[PDB]
RNA sequence: UGGAGAGUUUGAUCCUGGCUCAGGACGAACGCUGGCGGCGUGCUUAACACAUGCAAGUCGAACGGAAAGGUCUCUUCGGAGAUACUCGAGUGGCGAACGGGUGAGUAACACGUGGGUGAUCUGCCCUGCACUUCGGGAUAAGCCUGGGAAACUGGGUCUAAUACCGGAUAGGACCACGGGAUGCAUGUCUUGUGGUGGAAAGCGCUUUAGCGGUGUGGGAUGAGCCCGCGGCCUAUCAGCUUGUUGGUGGGGUGACGGCCUACCAAGGCGACGACGGGUAGCCGGCCUGAGAGGGUGUCCGGCCACACUGGGACUGAGAUACGGCCCAGACUCCUACGGGAGGCAGCAGUGGGGAAUAUUGCACAAUGGGCGCAAGCCUGAUGCAGCGACGCCGCGUGGGGGAUGACGGCCUUCGGGUUGUAAACCUCUUUCACCAUCGACGAAGGUCCGGGUUCUCUCGGAUUGACGGUAGGUGGAGAAGAAGCACCGGCCAACUACGUGCCAGCAGCCGCGGUAAUACGUAGGGUGCGAGCGUUGUCCGGAAUUACUGGGCGUAAAGAGCUCGUAGGUGGUUUGUCGCGUUGUUCGUGAAAUCUCACGGCUUAACUGUGAGCGUGCGGGCGAUACGGGCAGACUAGAGU
């Protein structure tokens, strides 16, 4: 199944994560199908970046994100837009 | 290892699939010998019996729908050209 | 590492004083060694090596750091020696020396290494730091009223101030308007020989 | 945006032409020396053999049962009771084909690149069209026995299922006949007619607790298959092939296909190097070089191949099936001699080889993966920590006055100077060390509660970090705790003396040492670098000494003894056509990191993030015929008669 997962490409003490769409049967830091954002858990609150339309297309086609990508999608509101929920932004 | 159960389920599958495949083979050879005999009367119903058995096996999943289609087409043309 | 050795011996070897200060001259000629009063044939490589060593011991730069500075300068477009000199000047110790907050480069390095300067209100302890445009430098609030600073607080008005830097009064703040121009301020050494040295 | 030369043939000179050197680089080793931190890297040789511990399990919201927990339960006063949460073991479902390792084999459609799949398959994911309807039989487990030293196993009962089988109906199963569109030939996409047929499953619920399965349309994802182009040496390997080449009819595959089979033809491959021998994982990448190029495939990333050696099948959507199975061989071990068990090229570690390369540590805190409705469980993947100067970066080992020209040493013309402002003496700072304290971001995160009824959201009560009481900050006296290394004749920066006298010796070349050695050992002095400096090993450059860039062949090495001619290369003038080479634009592709510009963050750098270049190419469409070229012509100058 297609999943949207976080890919870490930082150094030892800078765990930067990229919001990418990848196949489930792949390593964590592998060649994803398509990168659709990033997430830096080292700013004051955080750094969240979502394309919000390629993610929508993948969600409508069957891609299933994990728990942190799901939380980021809920934060950015794109998951709410896809599911029809009222609040389209909760940043 | 916790794979002795997998081995037992495997061998159960071997017996089941082997039995159904051998039954299908026997039905196929029965239809074939009827085809060379050229009765053209009981072969008409043997064709339907073989088709039913083979696509029943395909539904059971022991074979593929592609193989079922190939064999059904072969037996139908076999009945046809005589 | 650091030299931490006789600067005057190096000056006599290089035949060009480059530190000045209180101990500018030794009141004697320059036989750096036992045979230093004898004449030696001037080879082509000797001039370039002496120029490079003069620059390195003027700016307190190790060999590998100087190599990196030169390679960055030549890789940068335009000129090479001017860029190298600008990179050398952009050091914190050189900036403090030009702003007159220390007696010489060694004093500036001592203070910045011991951590008596906060550039953007942030503690630093590396002379290898490079300044940039619209960058402030300030003195530590606790470190004020200390002897090594109060000794020059009133006698820092002798040396000139470069045209790119500026100094502030009773409360010193150092700000960088733009990159320096060593070619027009304090160039006692020609870089066109270093650029030929480093291409061998 | 980028090009150094020097020495060495001679009595002296100019060429040619070798040999050596100055520079950089490494998964490095050695000699000496050796503080710390940030980030990386670390069996390159024996794909040699392995002690030992951990590396794949999960679901009671599928099922039968109750070994344990707390349990209301009879009560033994230490025994009872599945009905109850919960659950040992068992059935069943999924996972286990991913993840991790090595580079052995492999010169191959294995790899990179771009096409084709009208020749294809595809679980879990999304989603359109409908169903979710009836019966049967045994068994696991348990119980009673039996065999065997064990490993294991038999007989008799006994209980289920979302286990199995048999059913009704359901078009992308088939056959024959047709309609409708398409071209790229077999064909391709969709309906109709008649004859055939093909599955599902139930469970739970604090009552909107939720799960499910299949019959098929269409997406997403992964992969199977074919083709062109490119990436070693060797002809002292010149003839290779018979299922081999093709065709036909069957069989086989998910799928085309001599993939297999029966018959027919004689064909197919080869000097543009088949067949044979040696060597080798490929690529993005890494090093050197101004570049072209030369070397290389290690961190990391993509793929491929392998799992003691060799061979084979099954389950499954999907298997080199490392921690699955069967057999042959070797090795190791147990044995009652009849028989059995095993494979670290997973993590850690041991033996052996080598010049040589590391802990039998922590945690799922974060990410990814698997199992449920979950709560939750596992994960030597992963996040870290420990050892090594192994590599890059960065900071210290202090600083301000100092001619006491300390003393001395050294050289010595006996006058002097060198060591040398460095010192003593007066003083300033405490970077990193030592001691005590606070103390992290990493977690807009996950659980038990309050608005929300569950969908979405913030709120706080509690807790959750292996790293780690670590980073980092603060407070305390004290320069106090801290440097060494190589060379000094030319290449190439660095000279005097002592001892020695072809001896001791050094050395990259050529040259020094056989009694005034800047070349040997030593002392002083100097040069360069630095917690590193020299040697060794290999590659690039100098080398324009394999020359497209960028060489020559009268005498320095170099024209076959001459001629003919096969392939091949190359070709007069002019006209028209095509537009293959050529060139322009556009579109798709050319993964990421890494290379560069520009910025952003670790006090800076190393390190890292972002935007743009790079990706030299390829496929498709659309412009040109100026030159080469294909075709159709013409001319005589070339050439021939
Ligand atoms: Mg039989
Ligand atoms: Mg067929
Ligand atoms: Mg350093
Ligand atoms: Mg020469
Ligand atoms: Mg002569
Ligand atoms: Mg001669
Ligand atoms: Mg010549
Ligand atoms: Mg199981
Ligand atoms: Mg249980
Ligand atoms: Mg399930
Ligand atoms: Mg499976
Ligand atoms: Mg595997
Ligand atoms: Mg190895
Ligand atoms: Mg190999
Ligand atoms: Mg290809
Ligand atoms: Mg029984
Ligand atoms: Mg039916
Ligand atoms: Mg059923
Ligand atoms: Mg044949
Ligand atoms: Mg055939
Ligand atoms: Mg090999
Ligand atoms: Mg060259
Ligand atoms: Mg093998
Ligand atoms: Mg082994
Ligand atoms: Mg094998
Ligand atoms: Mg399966
Ligand atoms: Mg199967
Ligand atoms: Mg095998
Ligand atoms: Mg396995
Ligand atoms: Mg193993
Ligand atoms: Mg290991
Ligand atoms: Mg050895
Ligand atoms: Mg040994
Ligand atoms: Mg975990
Ligand atoms: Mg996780
Ligand atoms: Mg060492
Ligand atoms: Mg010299
Ligand atoms: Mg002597
Ligand atoms: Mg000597
Ligand atoms: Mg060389
Ligand atoms: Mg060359
Ligand atoms: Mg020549
Ligand atoms: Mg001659
Ligand atoms: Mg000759
Ligand atoms: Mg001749
Ligand atoms: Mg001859
Ligand atoms: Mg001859
Ligand atoms: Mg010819
Ligand atoms: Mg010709
Ligand atoms: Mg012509
Ligand atoms: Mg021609
Ligand atoms: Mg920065
Ligand atoms: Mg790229
Ligand atoms: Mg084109
Ligand atoms: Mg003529």
């Amino acid at each position: 199944a297609v999943k949207i997962k976080l890919t870490r490409l930082g150094k030892i003490r800078n765990p930067q994560y990229r919001v990418a769409v990848a196949d489930a049967r792949t390593r964590r830091d592998g060649r994803a199908i398509e990168v659709i954002g990033r997430y830096h858990p080292k700013e004051e609150p955080s750094l969240i970046e979502i394309n919000s339309e390629r993610a929508q297309y993948w969600l409508s086609v069957g891609a299933q994100p994990t728990e942190p990508v799901l939380k980021l999608l809920k934060i950015t509101g794109d998951w709410q837009k896809f599911k029809g929920l009222p609040g389209a932004q909760g940043r | 290892k916790s794979q002795q159960k997998r081995n037992r389920t495997n061998e159960r599958a071997r017996l089941r699939n082997k039995a159904v495949k051998s039954s299908l083979r026997t039905a196929v050879r029965a239809f074939r010998e009827a085809a060379h005999a050229g009765d053209k009367a009981k072969a008409a119903e043997l064709l339907a019996s073989t088709n039913r058995k083979l696509d029943k096996a395909a539904s059971k999943g022991v074979i593929h729908k592609n193989q079922a289609a190939n064999k059904k087409s072969a037996l139908a043309q076999a009945l046809n050209k005589l | 590492a650091r030299y931490t050795g006789p600067v005057t011996r190096k000056s006599r070897r290089l035949r060009t004083d480059l530190v000045g200060g209180d101990q500018a001259f030794e009141k004697r000629p320059y036989p750096p060694g036992q045979h230093g009063r004898a004449r030696i044939k001037e080879s082509e490589y000797l001039l370039q090596l002496q120029e490079k060593q003069k620059a390195r011991f003027t700016y307190g730069v190790m060999e590998k750091q100087f190599r990196r500075y030169y390679e960055e300068a030549v890789r940068q477009p335009g000129k090479t020696g001017e860029e190298l000199l600008k990179i050398l000047e952009s050091r914190l110790d050189n900036v403090i020396y030009r702003a007159g907050l220390a007696r010489t480069r060694r004093m500036a390095r001592q203070l910045v290494s011991h951590g008596h300067f906060n550039v953007n209100g942030v503690h630093v302890n590396v002379p290898s730091y490079r300044v940039s445009q619209y960058d402030i430098v300030d003195v530590r609030d606790k470190s004020l009223n200390t002897v090594p600073f109060q000794i020059a607080r009133e006698t820092a008005g002798e040396r000139p101030i470069p045209s790119w830097l500026q100094v502030v009064g009773e409360r010193q703040r150092v700000l960088i308007h733009q990159l320096p121009e060593r070619a027009q301020i304090d160039v006692p050494l020609t870089e066109q020989l270093i650029v030929e040295y480093y291409s061998k």
